[PDB]
RNA sequence: UUUCUCCCAGUACGAAAGGACAAGAGAAAUAGAGCCACC
């Protein structure tokens, strides 16, 4: 449940995300009709004093049965053109994104680890 | 029916410069086949992407629904997700930069995987 | 086995590879000095020969051959 | 509806479009999709769906009613819908 | 440099054989990529590092070309 | 005689007939799929059919941390750390899409709930997914792990120090002083240990259930 | 209750460019009336 605020971890090799910064990246909205952000929901993440779109891949909110509950909030950066900002993803990514409605093939291709 | 062998032949028919297909063993819980395609120019990328979908719709797939085309707006990366195979179409130069082939061929041994780094996010006070 | 066939065929497989320049592809064409071949070059050149004749050639003595006629002899005496 | 006291409730309400999944003949138990207003052990009224789509569904059902007295063909104790996965069936594999 | 150059030779040939046995991929690109891979890495390496490179390729060799299909 | 928790019905006004019918269906499914005996703290490997994948099964290994639900809707959760990420998956016992259930290591832990392991060190929660089954004795009690886990800094998900939780597997002394325990003990509610209004007797019910389960076999 | 996507269909139409209907399906959102198998 990526609600307002909700400090998050940038799982990407993008220069902004990869470079350490003293302020954590924050998520204070979601690209959805509802205000709550879950796995597969686009967001906009303020990183290194810049705003970049990111895709949620994990959350710490309890999930439905038969699904794994993550302990950290993980996101993947996506460019305006639609291609991922980063060329690789480190943290395991759930495979449910494929069937989820939306364009997730590009992100999944960049995901090395699947759980 | 529309299967891997038909699509790859169709990709060759439209003169795909670079094609990479990676099979997935039953142990790995993802699509059976992952496909990466090169195309000389964005015009070529649009043409090849349209050709595969048109053949797919004609070639039975009645049980499967119609497949939308993703990434047509991008001039360097178009990806179409079919029922049993996913084709990622890009320019030749874009191919090396992303190295999608390395990711699937080396599931955990890809060099670019190491390129990812970590960070520290302490509070101000 | 035909020694002449091996000699010409060994030359043919050497000729097949494009990277090496057959400026002087004689039966006594040396690799390190005559053709200026790197370690990888002799690594791959032997493999092209192995494909034609069914491999079984190990590099323990193949890299010491240093010329088409010597590999021809090694092929001839192992056949 | 369940009464909530002074603040409510205790008023008749209707839920529409509930599918029937299975019926138990021995105990006369009907399995109805979704939730039903009211508390447990509360009497409810059951009648055919009045939605426009299901205008004429009784044509293939007992028109007046089902008569066990006739006993033209003894019905199974448990009736299942085709999509319903019956217990004791093989484990479902998404092949 | 290598612990045994014999493995390097067999490794290069086997990669070529699988390329000719690889249908769905574009054989042209695979041959070029393998040639580049040999040139980039094998020119300079350490004995311990070189052992990993040849050893991993041997598993790559013995594992249906490491999933390339 | 190990009576599985789901068979025991919960108190309420629901008709007992539902449990009898539910148990019959549960017993029939048990014949199709064998449900091994396990307890919280045991490491299990469960085989399930993958909906996203086509004709490919999934096996997840983790220590059992919680058992919940009754009847056909009973579920169990097992926890593990994969790629350094703690993950908990809830599996429904009678779901048709669970192909097989394997108890890799049958054992018990100090507490009936292991949610505090999230606050414990990662090593106590890390388990090898590929670990082979360990020998077990059928006609014996499951091994009880008495190791006390070490906690992370004071901020925790729950106040395990409070007497109500009554966690017996936490090294509170290392992370909490005796004075801090006394503050936690302020919520003792000692009458609760002696309160007969929160006690539910299922001795007769448990005994009756045993014959019914065995009879179906 | 409202919205979006898909489908119909790159079809009708149009020299091309471009580009529909209606009918059907899936997703959500909110409102209303309820419900506790699971969380």
């Amino acid at each position: 449940a990526v609600q307002k605020m909700t400090r998050v971890r940038v799982v990407d090799n993008s220069a902004l995300g990869s470079t350490p910064y003293h302020r954590p990246p924050r998520c204070i909205h979601v690209y959805n009709k509802s205000g709550v952000g879950k796995v597969g929901d686009q967001i906009l993440l303020a990183i290194r004093g810049q705003k970049k779109k990111a895709l949620i891949v994990g959350h710490r909110m309890p999930g439905s049965r038969m699904t794994p509950k993550f302990d950290s909030n993980n996101v993947v950066l996506i460019e305006d053109n639609g291609n991922p900002v980063g060329t690789r993803i480190k943290i395991p990514i759930p495979t449910s994104l494929r069937r989820r409605e939306g364009e997730y093939s590009k992100v999944l291709a960049i995901a090395q680890n699947f759980v | 029916k529309f299967d891997i062998d038909m699509l790859v032949s169709l990709l060759r028919q439209e003169n795909a410069r670079d094609i990479c297909v990676i099979q997935v063993p039953p142990e790995m819980r993802y699509t059976d086949y992952f496909v990466i395609g090169s195309g000389t120019s964005t015009r070529h990328l649009h043409a090849m992407v349209h050709y595969l979908v048109k053949m797919y719709k004609h070639l039975k797939c009645r049980s499967d629904p119609y497949v939308k085309i993703e990434g047509k707006d991008a001039d360097d990366w178009l990806c179409v997700d079919f029922g049993s195979m996913v084709i990622h179409l890009m320019l030749p130069e874009t191919r090396e930069t992303y190295e999608l082939e390395k990711l699937w061929t080396l599931r955990s041994f890809d060099d670019q995987l190491a390129q990812i780094a970590a960070e520290t996010l302490p509070e101000d006070f | 086995l035909t020694l002449d066939g091996i000699k010409d065929r060994v030359l043919y497989v050497l000729k097949l590879y494009d990277k090496i320049d057959p400026e002087k592809l004689s039966v006594n064409s040396h690799f390190m000095k005559d053709l200026g071949l790197d370690s990888l070059d002799q690594v791959e050149i032997i493999m092209a020969m192995e494909d034609e004749f069914g491999f079984e050639i190990p590099d323990i003595d193949a890299e010491k051959l240093m010329c088409p006629q010597e590999i021809v002899d090694y092929i001839a005496d192992k056949k | 509806t369940i009464g909530k006291g002074f603040q409510m409730g205790n008023q008749n309400r209707t839920v529409y479009g509930l599918k029937v999944w299975r019926v138990n003949t021995k105990h006369n138990i009907i399995y109805v999709n979704g939730s039903v207003p009211g508390h447990k052990n509360c009497l409810v009224k059951i009648k055919d769906s009045t939605l426009p789509a299901y205008k004429d569904s009784c044509k293939n059902l007992p028109f007046p009613t089902y008569f066990p007295d006739g006993d033209e063909e003894e019905l199974p104790e448990d009736l299942f819908d085709e999509s319903v996965w019956q217990p004791s069936e093989p484990s479902i594999t998404f092949a | 440099a290598p612990w045994s150059r014999e493995a390097v030779l067999c490794l290069y040939r086997a990669l070529l054989r699988q390329g000719r046995e690889l249908r769905y991929t574009d054989r042209d690109f695979y041959f070029a990529s393998i040639r580049r891979e040999f040139r980039k890495n094998q020119k300079l390496e350490n004995l311990e590092a070189r052992e990993k490179q040849l050893e991993k390729g041997l598993v790559f060799l013995h594992s249906k070309l490491g999933g390339l299909i | 005689r190990f009576l599985s928790p789901e068979f025991i019905p919960p108190r309420g006004r629901t008709n007992p007939l539902k449990f009898k019918i539910e148990r019959k269906d549960m017993l029939d499914r048990r014949k199709v799929l064998p449900i091994p005996e396990f307890y919280v703290g045991s490491i299990l490997r469960v085989t399930t059919a993958d909906p996203y994948a086509s004709g490919k099964t999934s096996q997840f290994l983790g220590i059992c941390i919680k058992r919940s639900g009754n009847g056909l809707g009973a579920t169990f959760t097992l926890r593990n750390t994969i790629e350094g990420q703690g993950v908990e998956i809830c599996f429904e016992l009678y779901n048709p899409r669970i192909q097989e259930i394997q108890v890799v290591k049958l054992e018990k832990r100090l507490d009936d709930n292991l949610l505090y392991l999230r606050d414990a060190l990662p090593e106590y929660s890390t388990f090898d997914v590929n670990m082979k089954p360990v020998p077990q004795e059928a006609c014996q009690e499951v091994p009880v792990n008495k190791l006390k886990v070490k906690m992370k800094p004071k901020p925790w998900s729950k106040r395990w120090e409070r007497p109500n939780f009554n966690i017996k597997g936490i090294r509170f002394d290392l992370a909490l002083t005796e004075e801090q325990m006394k503050e936690a003990q302020k919520w003792n509610k000692p009458w609760i240990e002696f309160d007969m209004m929160r006690e539910y007797d299922t001795s007769k019910i448990e005994a009756a259930l045993w014959e019914e389960i065995e009879a179906s076999k």
